[PDB]
């Protein structure tokens, strides 16, 4: 178990292990189509990320 | 002797041992080294080997 168990992964693997881990903070740029998206989409995580 | 030296390093590689044991303390840390070699080598090797 000391030689090959796993590879320590990232707590975040996609868009929805942004939506739940609040310890990792999110981030975008101002002036920009990647805030622009996540202001006027709803499809139910990426207005919690925009929450 | 150089045959029966080379038999104990092959011998106790293995884990079989052999015939000739080491007295005289000089040689038994030598013989007490190559047992702990071995010892982390092959169980090294089968906990890798699955
Ligand atoms: C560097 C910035 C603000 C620009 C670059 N092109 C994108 C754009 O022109 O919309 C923006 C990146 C982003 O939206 O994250």
């Amino acid at each position: 178990a000391f030689l090959t168990v796993e590879r320590m992964e990232s707590p975040i693997d996609s868009a929805d292990d942004l939506a739940k881990q609040t310890k990792i903070e999110y981030g975008a740029v101002e002036d920009g189509a990647t805030m622009t998206f996540f202001k006027k989409s709803k499809i139910s995580t990426y207005d919690k990320m925009w929450a | 002797t150089l045959l029966n030296s080379f038999w104990f390093g092959v011998g106790a590689l293995m884990q079989q041992g052999s015939e000739l044991m080491p007295k005289a303390l000089s040689t038994r840390i030598v013989g007490g080294i190559w047992w702990f070699f071995t010892l982390i080598i092959i169980s090294s090797y089968t906990a890798n080997l699955a």
